[PDB]
């Protein structure tokens, strides 16, 4: 059955508290980064 | 309502969880039956049921007897269905077994058309058996247990969470970086977080090892509140029943 | 020697402690194969992987492929084989796909046989399928992974260990009263438990967000250490073929 | 040394019910 | 160990 995503990444790269975190794991990056 | 309990991993705390909520259900004033539907069959012992009490619903449904006479009484308003004690040939092949239980289904739909509970919790395994997949199926609700870490937080984009279910953070820590730098990015993106989380807890280590839940153990250990907190949020949301 | 590490339960540390060990053996320098053989596909996370890179031993054979295809080379004495990623319908049936590996086995014997690595590290999940167990029974030896607590203790009166397994705790913490109790219990009653042990450690919860093993990411962690002891323990005890 | 050993495995069964339990019945 | 220090 089809539905939303259960994880929603959009936006993600413009809160800025979540920067220095994507930018010190490199395994969170790597799932926010855009497709 | 039935509501399903199910680690995203093994080991996050999912069986303590099970027994806590229950307990609380009950101090609440409603009837509560608590079901055990994983083969190692941990469940009983935080209702302090004696380890080699063998009896359960697999282990009867499995030697030909009768399901319906393997539940014990905790309190008035709390009962328990342990899954039974498994040899060790049963535990290495359980192929063997997963496909001959399915009559559980239909008998939890009929206790719960009874009226009997006001709530019927499952202990759940994640081994994709069939067994499993059914009584999931049969679930109104389902809560997906996890700790935060990176284990848990590369699980959640591979494998599948139960249809509806919410996460729920268990073994939350004090002072690590890492651990806030996931939960702040759950925060911003795992749309089926939870609002409320329970914390690590020495309570919560020390209950099975006395044979309690942990609000029964200790009422005023956090992770009783914490706990507290959920069952009222279940009252809530989760007393509806699926259609 | 082939070495098999297998928790004794779901999210003891298995997988962090397989990639610790193996990096650790191969800065002693030991020629390391390391082998994934759990379905989650977790190991090849902590050697920088790409989570996308869906290729893996399990995965070419399933899709008909060879899989000496899948290996990886991190350093020159550590090689690593993926298990590979299935999709969420192969996870939903596994035994459509569980009786379909048993190549593998005959596989990583001629490997082994070719001389080319002292060490060939196996992470194990314990789903009691038939592809864990017959690659459970390739290994030399086996270590059996446990946090102290009242669930692993509990484990140790009803499930089977590897035959001749060592025990090895991790998430050893401070300021457990419940830990140090059942500690001095198993000190007494468990004679297979390693003399060395790994503590909690905040090196070990970052490692794999940074996709590094631990011994890597900080070589002057305690779990490091700690882990630097297993790998020469190995070298002297586990350095012989079974009979 | 080695009473010191049982007698503080002696508290530690009498502090949990889980362990004493298993300890007597092996 | 090979040290009775490490990382905090
Ligand atoms: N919040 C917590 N704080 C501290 N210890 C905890 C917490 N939650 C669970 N534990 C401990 O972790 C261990 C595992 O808990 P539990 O048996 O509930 O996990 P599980 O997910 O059901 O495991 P299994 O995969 O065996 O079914 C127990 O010994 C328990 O005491
Ligand atoms: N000694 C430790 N101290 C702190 N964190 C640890 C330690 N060992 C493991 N962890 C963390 O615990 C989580 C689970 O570890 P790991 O993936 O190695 O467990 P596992 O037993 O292989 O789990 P699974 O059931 O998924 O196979 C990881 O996020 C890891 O970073
Ligand atoms: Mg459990
Ligand atoms: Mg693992």
């Amino acid at each position: 059955a089809f539905s939303l995503p259960d994880i929603d990444y959009a936006d993600i790269s413009q809160r800025e508290q979540l920067a220095a975190a994507l930018k010190r794991w490199p395994l969170l990056a790597e799932f926010a980064q855009q497709k | 309502a039935v509501l399903g309990l199910q680690g995203v991993r093994g080991g996050v705390g999912t069986t303590t969880i099970t027994a806590a909520l229950a307990w609380s259900l009950q101090m609440l004033g409603e009837n509560v039956l608590v079901v055990d539907a994983c083969p190692d069959n941990l469940l009983r012992l935080s209702f302090n049921v004696d380890f080699t009490h063998r009896q359960g619903w697999a282990r009867a449904m499995l030697d030909g007897q009768d399901w319906r006479d393997a539940g014990l009484r905790y309190t008035s308003q709390l009962d328990l269905l342990p899954f039974g004690q498994l040899s060790i040939e049963e535990q290495e092949n359980p192929q063997h077994w997963q496909t001959r239980l399915s009559d559980i289904c239909s008998g939890l739909q009929q206790l719960k058309a009874s009226g009997r509970y006001q709530w019927i919790l499952i202990d759940l395994p994640r081994d994709a058996s069939q067994i499993t997949h059914q009584l999931l199926s049969l679930c109104d609700h389902s809560l997906a247990i996890v700790n935060v870490d990176a284990n848990c937080h590369i699980r959640l984009h591979q494998q599948a969470l139960p249809d509806g279910a919410h996460i729920l953070i268990n073994n939350f820590r004090i002072g690590s970086q890492v651990q806030d730098d996931i939960y702040q990015l759950w925060l911003q993106s795992q749309r089926r977080l939870l609002p409320m989380l329970i914390h690590r807890d020495e309570a919560m280590a020390e209950c099975l090892a006395a044979k309690q839940p942990v609000g029964e153990y200790r009422s005023d250990a956090l992770a009783a509140e914490e706990i507290l907190t959920l069952a009222n949020w279940c009252l809530l949301n989760y007393s509806g029943l699926k259609t």
